[PDB]
């Protein structure tokens, strides 16, 4: 449905999103080494 | 398959299906073997109308070994049929995950034979890499990569290929490693996302439209991929918010607002660089100003205007008159801008075209130069900029006459002599008030 749809876009962007925030975790281990 | 329920899939089923050869008739014909041909049978019953389970094997390599276009055609509508069925297709998802040769088999027939056979073979294909246990990148860029769906992908006419195709690229985006696949085939057939974006602003279209914003949305939520197409098409951004000022679909407003945010989200690199320029070139700030002012009915497509709104009105806080001026500048198009005409906003700009040994001025004067090159044409929108040149060009000569003798060394003044027998009637005007300004009482 289009619900459907827009909400696995919704979760592909949180993944992204969440990529993203990895990228920011994975930020502070360079500053932790 | 994987998005069956796509009218343009259901026409390529149909047409696979129009080729239909007989599991029987291909065993006579020395084309498969006995025990082939009746899991082929089997598989006809089960899914075209038992299940082949096992028995899908054998139906494969008859189809292999049939190599005629019919007998092709008709092993992958029952590929797609069974796909499509909730019993089978998951059999052959989770066999071809448990064996890669079978997924090998399954990705080389994706893309090849017969239109409509290729086709329904992708969305089986597809449908099979669907399931995470049988997804694999690999197979979707060798899939990809093929001649038959880059050849789908940009066939205008044929409307349905190009939408089926953006739909199975939109769904194998939600896989990082297949999001990745599928940024690289955009990066390779940016062409065809361009044309749809273009008859977009400018149904099977409108399907078309959608799943390409969505597969565009998709690359773009990955900043990297996002920072890449921005630099990728700088009238990328103008074109979708025309696509969306143009359609009033709730869905494909959103997706052009979202991938419109996506592109200037923070996540991407140079943002704030980024935000600035659409702003500046592609007048994100007053087409957002109308959308916030239009009603739009879905909540999630109003929030995403108001946050794009919001952002755009940041971008042009810190953004100036002179920085507009800049761009169009750059950009060398000008249609008589409110700066213009704006004897303020000369005055206190006449020092910054001085500075930096009148760099702006010079800048003018090559514009000039190059609008009377292409004075030939005489276009509407030539003529105008010209016209917005020869009228910049006589402001800096009133103030600060110091570029006067810098245009008239680069030929400033000829250009303006040569403009004075411009056909056009407001050329030869704006060319004679330069004169008059220049020497004329």
């Amino acid at each position: 449905e289009a619900e459907e749809k827009a909400k696995e876009i919704q979760l592909k962007a949180d993944q992204e999103y969440e990529i993203e925030k990895t990228n920011i975790v994975r930020n502070e281990t360079n500053n932790i080494d | 398959k994987i998005l069956m329920d796509s009218t343009h899939f259901n026409e390529i089923r149909s047409i696979i299906r129009s080729r239909s050869v007989a599991w029987d008739a291909l065993a006579r014909s020395e084309e498969l073997s006995e025990i082939d041909a009746s899991t082929a049978k089997a598989l006809e019953s089960i899914l075209v109308k038992k299940v082949n389970g096992k028995t899908l094997i054998p139906l494969i390599h008859l189809l292999s070994t049939s190599d005629n276009e019919d007998c092709k055609k008709s092993v992958q509508n029952l590929i797609a049929e069974l796909l499509s069925s909730d019993k089978y297709g998951d059999d052959t998802v989770k066999f071809f995950q448990e064996d890669p040769k079978q997924l090998e088999q399954l990705f080389d027939v994706s893309l090849k034979g017969d239109f409509q056979t290729v086709l329904i073979s992708g969305f089986n294909v597809v449908s099979l890499l669907v399931q995470n246990g049988l997804h694999n990148v690999k197979l979707v860029e060798k899939l990809l990569k093929n001649n038959n769906l880059i050849n789908i992908l940009q066939n205008i006419e044929q409307m349905d290929t190009c939408y089926v195709c953006i739909r199975l690229l939109q769904e194998l985006a939600v896989i990082p490693e297949y999001r990745d696949v599928i940024w690289l085939h955009e990066k390779k057939f940016m062409p065809t996302l361009f044309k749809i974006l273009q008859r977009a602003t400018d149904h099977l279209g409108i399907q078309l439209q959608y799943h390409s914003l969505l597969l565009i949305w998709l690359l773009t939520f990955n900043p990297v991929f996002a920072n890449e197409l921005v630099q990728k098409y700088l009238s990328d951004f103008l074109d979708l918010l025309k696509l969306v000022k143009i359609t009033i679909k709730e869905k494909v407003s959103r997706l052009c607002i979202s991938i419109i945010l996506q592109c200037c989200s923070t996540r991407v690199k140079q943002h704030k660089k980024v935000i600035k320029q659409l702003l500046l070139l592609g007048n994100a700030l007053p087409t957002v100003q109308s959308l916030s002012e239009r009603k739009y009915s879905d909540e999630e497509l109003r929030q995403d205007i108001s946050n794009l709104k919001e952002i755009l009105e940041n971008e042009y806080q810190e953004l100036t008159s002179f920085d507009e001026y800049v761009a169009e500048l750059d950009s060398k198009l000008l249609c008589w801008s409110p700066p213009h005409v704006d004897n303020g906003f000369w005055s206190d700009n006449i020092d910054e075209f001085k500075k930096d040994n009148y760099k702006i001025f010079r800048q003018l004067i090559e514009l000039l130069q190059a609008k009377v090159r292409n004075g030939d044409v005489n276009a509407k929108q030539e003529k105008i900029i010209i016209q917005v040149a020869l009228n910049d060009i006589t402001h800096v000569v009133e103030l600060l006459p110091e570029s006067i003798d810098v245009l008239d060394k680069t030929g400033g003044k000829a250009d303006i002599m040569e403009l004075l027998n411009h056909s056009d009637s407001r050329v030869k005007y704006e060319a004679l008030k330069a004169t008059q300004a220049i020497i004329g009482y």
